[PDB]
RNA sequence: AGAAUAAGCACCGGCUAACUUCGUGCCAGCAGCCGCGGUAAUACGAAGGGUGCAAGCGUUAAUCGGAAUUACUGGGCGUAAAGCGCGCGUAGGUGGUUCAGCAAGUUGGAUGUGAAAUCCCCGGGCUCAACCUGGGAACUGCAUCCAAAACUACUGAGCU
RNA sequence: UGGUGGGGUAAAGGCCUACCAAGGCGACGAUCCGUAACUGGUCUGAGAGGAUGAUCAGUCACACUGGAACUGAGACACGG
């Protein structure tokens, strides 16, 4: 229910996407692979810039690609 | 339309049920709810006739499922 | 089972097989001093696969067995756990095809096979006529009450001590009824197979 | 050792001005049922003389290969020149699961369920190299650790 | 060739093309003959062998091996087609089996009657 | 550059175990030294060394047995590239156990004996053997 | 009632331990790799015998295998195929050194599952085997949860 | 691709709509191009895997071809 990820684009009101990185292993190869998520995340009062870190919680479709709202500002 | 019901599995001339719990929306041998024990009309030496189980078969008869004719008299050999 | 002549095969191995047609004697008459063949009047390189097959092919031509049902055989010695070449042996002395001789109800096997199809050997009280049945150690075999006054049973019962004894029965002659009691090790067999050689004729 | 396995025969040829003289290498090894493997093939014309003059160095360089009794000591990981072997130990009941120069060296030690392969070059005459190279540095207690295990 | 040169570009396994441009994953084709004619061995060896030009169901001009020794492929018969790459024939890779359709069979041949088509 | 600090260690130490040295020294670290008092325990080394100045070393005292020395071989596994994190289920008995298969874990880098017996798995670092 | 109603196929030059001749003569042909046939043919056509395993035996075709012959396990590159002619460096891969912190990767346990089938063992039954099921085993997986801090990333102060 | 006003679906949602803004996707392979139902599984394999989806069971999809609703609890309905 805490999924984390650094700003990436905020110049659209009341959404923002961010970068969910993680750091998984590749099945036949061993060799543990960065696979980035870009998920968009809807705020309620747009106050995320570019490079700041959010949590994020899912609830009912807010739009079309957008299903996960903002939690809190966790660090900048 | 939920019911309690005999089942085909076994080999021709080889009855065998498994007394699933299904929909009455699929068919006789497939997407069963549960299968609850089963049953074995051919049972000679050594093997068990029915493994009904109360346990659950309290339950669907309590969320309510049906026997459909013979169902119910299988709970009556008890 | 393997039909027609017999005397011929008595000739590649140099052993007595077990194959024989009365009760005095085997390849005493039918001239066994040559190795048979297209042409075998010399021989020459005897040696490891052919030899594996020479193996095989001798274990395949005693106990009335095909490959369709004698490699199949080999299946069950890795479903064995553990010692696969004696444990080889073990469903061929559960099979009931040598059983009736190694009693001594028939001549050979080739009137073991022959009358358990013929619904003489029940196992315990049922009705069985396969020549593959799997004797558990602790069923009785009896005879059918029918084949009794078959007088060619009468015509085994002089070997018994005269092809030794297996000293792994008990066994009512009067009645004409027999007991398996266990299943042998490799002390209970006859030295001239080589188990777990009869093993390494799989991958190749 | 008296528990010999022949290798191979190949039929070598060189040339003379006159012609082509035909000669007969043939490897064998020569084991004690025990563990002290040896190696060696011979030159000359013929064939049962090439398989005893391989027997001219087959008793000699023979070295106890440290056993363990019927099961190999480890998993291996060897080679000579562009042969690779390798082998583990088996359990209980399987036989011999080596491969042609692979299963004369590894029957005369004592050792039954060997289990062992050739990668990188099959040539039999760099094979028997690295398979003594495999059973050369046994050891189950021979290590200068001061301790038991 | 390095795991990280690996989950950039992977080692493709290179695929095996198939010996027979016909016979599309089935083991016989029917086809019809356009021309038998004769054709000379490659050179270590010398005979006069003969083979047969077929028009296939798949639309294809290729050149089949009458493998009897006797035979009355009339210039159009509805022979069957096998594989498998006469050696010393270049450049042809299959075979006319033996009584299929309109392949007679061979005279005699008392052994190996399942190969070139016998009755008995 | 030097991409990896053990395995600097790991392999200066081999090349000379078939040359006639003793005393090995290069600049240490904490990784390099707690990796070092593992196998003094097994009867490998001895005498770790930490000069305890700056630009710290170590001075590894390997023994030899006459002729060919105690360790063959010392096969990095977990190099730095594919790291090999690994279970406690299938932690690698090198040869037959007589390798020890010094395993990092939370509570002690350490052999593949007490690895399994206090069930930790992670970096299989490298072959003893 | 009575042996009356039942066997066939392919090969036999090699590395397959099934291995005389008769006809044919670089003809006719066979064959998977070598090859065989150019006049005593164990290689090709019969007969004459064996042998493979059997109501099936063979060969056409397709799949994986042996194939370390796409090598993560587990390969290569001076001359066999293969180092761009070399730089600056973007993403990226990996990153000297120390304490502290985080708990993303890593590690253990917990719980829901991972449907049933199939498979793997113990069985029960068909007179036996298939087949049939009962019991479990298996399902290396997935997220959640708490516990761990040697190492990696990240965070901060540094050390040369 | 967002934002709100409304409109609408049994139900969230540019799904539909007007207007406001210039965002969105993509070198971890977008878009286009060729190919194919998918999975439990199956087959060869020491395993890793590789190949693979006939009977069996779950989900999907279609009903001469295409568009479309209607009725009904449930369809954009194989013998409507």
């Amino acid at each position: 229910r805490t999924l984390t990820g650094r700003v990436v684009s905020d110049k659209m009101d009341k959404t923002v996407t961010v970068l969910i990185e993680r750091r998984v292993k590749h099945p036949i190869y061993g060799k543990y692979v960065k696979r980035s998520t870009k998920l968009h995340a809807h705020d309620e009062s747009n106050q995320c810039r570019i490079g700041d870190l959010v949590t994020i919680r899912e609830t009912r479709p807010l739009a079309k690609t957008k299903a996960w709202t903002l939690v809190d500002i966790v660090e900048r | 339309m939920v019911t309690i019901r005999l089942a085909r599995g076994g080999s021709k001339k080889r009855p065998f049920y498994h007394l699933t719990v299904t929909n009455s929306r699929n068919a006789r041998d497939g997407r069963f709810v549960e299968r609850i024990g089963f049953f074995n009309p051919v049972a000679t030496g050594g093997e068990v006739r029915l493994s009904v189980d109360q346990e659950r078969a309290t339950y669907w008869l309590g969320q309510g499922a049906q026997p459909s004719e013979r169902v119910a008299q299988l709970l009556k050999d008890a | 089972r393997y039909i027609g002549p017999k005397c011929k095969l008595s000739r590649r191995e140099g052993t007595d097989l077990f194959l024989k047609s009365g009760a005095r004697a085997l390849d005493s008459k039918c001239k066994a001093e040559n190795v048979p063949g297209q042409h075998g009047q010399r021989r020459g390189r005897l040696s490891d696969y052919g030899l594996q097959l020479r193996e095989k092919q001798k274990v395949r031509r005693i106990y009335g067995v095909l490959e369709r049902q004698f490699r199949g055989y080999y299946q069950e010695a890795s479903r064995r756990k553990g010692s696969t070449g004696e444990n080889l042996l073990q469903l061929l002395e559960c099979r009931l095809d040598n059983v009736v001789y190694r009693m001594g109800f028939g001549s050979t096997r080739s009137e073991s096979r022959q009358l358990v199809s013929h619904k003489a050997i029940t196992v315990n009280g049922q009705t069985v006529n396969i020549p593959s049945y799997q004797v558990k150690a602790g069923d009785v075999v009896a005879v059918r009450e029918k084949s009794k006054n078959q007088l060619r049973i009468a015509q085994a019962l002089e070997l018994c001590g005269q092809r030794g004894r297996v000293e792994w029965v008990e066994v009512d002659l009067d009645k004409k009824a027999g007991t398996f009691k266990s299943a042998p090790a490799r002390s209970d067999l006859s030295a001239d197979i080589n188990e777990n050689l009869i093993v390494e004729l799989y991958s190749k | 050792g008296y528990i010999e396995k022949l290798v191979q025969v190949n039929r070598v040829a060189k040339t003379v001005k006159g012609g082509r003289i035909f000669a007969f290498t043939a490897l064998t090894v020569v084991g004690d049922g025990k563990g002290r493997v040896g190696f060696g093939r011979g030159k000359a014309r013929e064939v049962p003389a090439a398989i005893q003059k391989a027997m001219e160095a087959a008793r000699r360089n023979m070295i106890q290969v440290d056993l363990n009794g019927t099961t190999l000591q480890y998993p291996t990981k060897s080679a000579h020149g562009a042969s690779k072997v390798y082998m583990q130990p088996a359990s209980e009941g399987t036989g011999i699961i080596a491969g042609g120069a692979m299963r004369a060296v590894l029957e005369v030690a004592g050792v039954q369920n060997v289990l062992a392969k050739c990668y990188g070059s099959t040539n039999p005459v760099n094979v028997v190299y690295a398979t003594f190279k495999g059973l050369k540095n046994m050891q189950p207690e021979a290590v200068a650790a001061k301790r038991g295990k | 060739a390095t795991i990280n040169q690996l989950v950039r570009k992977p080692r493709k396994r290179m695929v095996d093309k198939s010996d027979v441009p016909a016979l599309q994953n089935c083991p016989q084709r029917r086809g019809v003959c356009t021309r038998v004619y004769t054709t000379t061995p490659k050179k270590p060896n010398s005979a006069l062998r003969k083979v047969c030009r077929v028009r296939l169901t798949n639309g294809f001009e290729v050149s089949s091996y009458i493998g009897g020794e006797g035979h009355n492929l009339q210039e159009h018969s509805v022979v069957l087609i096998r594989g498998g790459r006469v050696k010393d024939l270049p450049g042809v890779r299959y075979h006319t089996v033996r009584g299929s359709l309109d392949t007679s069979g061979v005279k005699d041949r008392k052994q190996g009657r399942s190969k070139y088509g016998a009755k008995r | 550059s030097m991409q990896d600090p053990l395995a600097d260690m790991l392999t200066r130490i081999r090349n000379a175990q078939m040359a006639e040295k003793t005393v090995v020294s290069m600049p240490s670290s904490k990784l390099k030294a707690a990796v070092a008092k593992v196998l003094k325990d097994e009867g490998y080394i001895a005498d770790f060394q930490i000069s305890s100045e700056v630009k710290p070393q170590l001075s590894i005292e390997l023994k030899y047995f006459e002729g060919k020395p105690v360790i063959e071989e010392v096969k990095r596994i977990s190099r730095p590239g594919l790291r090999q994190y690994k279970s406690v289920e299938q932690l690698p008995a090198v040869r037959g156990g007589l390798g020890v298969s010094i395993v990092s874990t939370n509570k002690g880098v350490m052999t593949d004996r007490a690895a399994r017996a206090a069930g930790v798995g992670g970096e299989v670092l490298c072959t003893v053997f």
